[PDB]
């Protein structure tokens, strides 16, 4: 079997940082070069795996995250950032053991008027941890206190991502794709 | 669509500078402005941006901290304020409108701040007459010498814009004094000396100083 | 932290072609931006997207990018084609990143004589008991020059100074020399005289207190 790797990075939909959605892949044969020399991604980062060999190997399970995030925040999606993306949205491990794949998609998912749909978590009580996922949506209060806008001092814990096909490359919509390599013992399942 | 920048300036080390750039439309609209600095002889910087629609900026790691970029309530005017200045700071100062594809398309004029603990100083301004040596005929040359100012720069016209041709800006000498002087020279015809009046329009932004200069034939 | 690469310098013949390359990690992956910049003047994108030309920029000029090289080429050179050429690209780590700037200078133009003009000082300046002789130098090439001055006729060896030349819009040089003086060692001379050298020759002007 060949993996679902086209139906990843070539899905129709993407979602939000903060609602960040996860594909596991698993019993079949992945051919890495397919997006090792593409043109198509103007990040392509690995770590501890590098690029080149990715074929040359076998691995239990690869889980793949995507999610969309500004130009700018692109760098926060990597292992020992900070920010509101890194520190609220997803973050990764610090022996993160995987590829980080990005790419720039303004004529999809930016707008002439301009797309507010996509949005990332800006409020919340401590930060996440690798892989931790958050959908909360509950209306954020500096103590914790819960509370219901208009109420002093309430704020929506989700802010909109202003994405327009006139703005510079940074405030620009990016797809990311989290590639994840897992070393289970169960032999290996998905291979070159 | 065309960028309009504030004036030169001069700062004590240590204080503060902010430039203001101006859509010639009236608005930034969706796009991007960024903010580009090259000290004297050297490249280019980048030191961060904004889009002015969506209120969010951005800095370069390098200026992380001491650049703050804005806009005014109505959005049609960015600003660039850079902190703790240093002479390693003195430099030209330009905003740009940012292309879609990671580049910088229209930029403004720029704007030249200096950062030095040297006082700043207007300039003297004087007349270069033309020579009394050609009356009738020919061509004449006349112009203003505008002696120790400090910092740079000064820009010059004449009759306020409205002669261009023949006209030549020579650029300053710094002299050891530590204080510049240039000179400006316009090429008429010998003719209209004794039909029209020629002025200097002396600008010097740094002291807030402007001259216009009378410059008639000397008659001894 | 990415970092792009240019050569310093290029010479080029007129009527050739010159071609500058910027080097960088994968920037075939990158869209590269070049920018011309002339003395004194604010850059000018003359090739945006590896290689479109703006509405305005003469065809002569053309981008091309691939694997670690992005190129900028300019067919039939012109004169006024000397600047300083940066290539720039973005990074979503180091935001928009300049190259260091490669210099375009255009060899075998023709000598072009210089212009001097001499005026003698202003009697408004003497007020201040200064009175400064100016010497302008202009429309000559190559762009460089000696200036000297005389007193009556020995060399001056005080409150002479002299600028740099620099490249005037029309491709030539101008330079100009300034002697400060006091309204009394201005007036005891018999004359004062710039001379300026260019090229092994020598133009000379002079200017005396009575002359008017
Ligand atoms: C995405 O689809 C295109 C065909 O339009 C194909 O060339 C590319 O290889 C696909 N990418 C993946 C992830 O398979």
């Amino acid at each position: 079997n060949l993996c679902p790797f086209g139906e990843v990075f070539n899905a129709t939909k993407f979602p939000s940082v903060y609602a960040w959605e996860r594909k596991k892949i698993s019993n079949c044969v992945a051919d890495y070069s397919v997006l090792y020399n593409s043109t198509f991604f103007s990040t392509f980062k690995c770590y501890g795996v590098s690029a080149t060999k990715l074929n040359d190997l076998c691995f239990s399970n690869v889980y793949a995250d995507s999610f969309v995030v500004k130009g700018d925040d692109v760098r926060q999606i990597a292992p020992g950032q900070t920010g509101v993306i890194a520190d609220y949205n997803y973050k990764l491990p610090d022996d993160f053991m995987g590829c980080v794949l990005a790419w720039n998609t303004r004529n999809i998912d930016a707008t002439s008027t301009g797309n507010y749909n996509y949005k990332y978590r800006y409020l919340r009580h401590g930060k996440l941890r690798p892989f931790e996922r958050d959908i909360s949506n509950v209306p954020f209060s500096p103590d914790g206190k819960p509370c219901t806008p208009p109420a002093l001092n309430c704020y929506w814990p989700l802010n909109d991502y202003g994405f327009y096909t006139t703005t510079g490359i940074g405030y620009q919509p990016y797809r990311v794709v989290v590639l994840s390599f897992e070393l289970l013992n169960a032999p290996a399942t998905v291979c070159g | 669509v065309q960028l309009q920048q504030s004036g030169a300036e001069v700062k004590k080390p240590g204080s503060s500078v902010k430039v203001s750039c101006k859509a010639s439309g009236g608005t930034f609209s969706s796009y991007t402005i960024s903010w580009v600095r090259q000290a004297p002889g050297q490249g280019l910087e980048w030191m961060g941006g904004i889009t002015p629609i969506l209120g969010i900026a951005n800095y370069a790691q390098k200026f992380q901290g001491r650049v703050t970029i804005t806009t005014d309530e109505s959005t049609s005017t960015a600003y660039m304020e850079l902190s703790s200045l240093r002479s390693e700071d003195t430099a030209v100062y330009y905003c740009a409108r940012d292309t879609v594809m990671g580049g910088m398309d229209v930029w403004g004029q720029g704007t030249t701040v200096t950062v030095s603990s040297a006082s700043t100083k207007g300039p003297s301004v004087f007349p270069l007459a033309p020579s009394s040596k050609s009356t009738s005929g020919g061509t004449s040359a006349l112009g203003c010498l505008v002696k120790d100012y400090f910092p740079e720069p000064v820009t010059v016209s004449w009759n306020s814009g409205a002669l261009t041709s023949g006209v030549h800006t020579f650029p300053a000498v710094l002299q050891s004094s530590g204080l510049y002087s240039l000179s400006s020279v316009v090429t008429v015809p010998s003719s209209s000396l004794g039909t029209q009046t020629y002025i200097c329009n002396v600008n010097h932004k740094p002291s807030n100083t402007k001259v216009d200069k009378k410059v008639e034939p000397k008659s001894c | 932290s990415y970092e792009l690469t240019q050569p310093p310098s290029v010479s080029v013949a007129p009527g050739k072609t010159a071609r500058i390359t910027c080097g960088g990690n994968n920037i075939g992956s990158k869209s590269v931006h070049w920018y011309q910049q002339k003395p004194g003047q604010a850059p000018v994108l003359v090739v945006y997207d590896d290689s479109d030309r703006p509405s305005g920029i003469p065809e002569r000029f053309s981008g091309s990018n691939s694997g670690n090289t992005a190129t900028l080429t300019i067919s039939r050179v012109e004169a006024g084609d000397e600047a300083d050429y940066y290539c720039q690209v973005w990074d979503s780590s180091s935001d928009y990143v300049f190259g260091t700037g490669t210099k375009v200078t255009v060899l075998g133009q023709p000598k072009a004589n210089p212009t001097v003009t001499l005026f003698p000082p202003s009697s408004e300046e003497f007020q201040a008991n200064k009175a400064t002789l100016v010497c302008l130098i202009s429309d000559f090439y190559p762009g460089a020059v000696t200036v000297a001055w005389k007193a009556d006729g020995s060399p001056v060896k005080a409150g002479v100074e002299t600028t740099k030349p620099s490249k005037q819009s029309n491709n030539k040089y101008a330079a100009s020399s300034y002697l400060s003086l006091t309204p009394e060692q201005w007036k005891s001379h018999r004359s004062y005289s710039c001379q300026v050298t260019h090229e092994g020759s020598t133009v000379e002007k002079t200017v005396a207190p009575t002359e008017c």
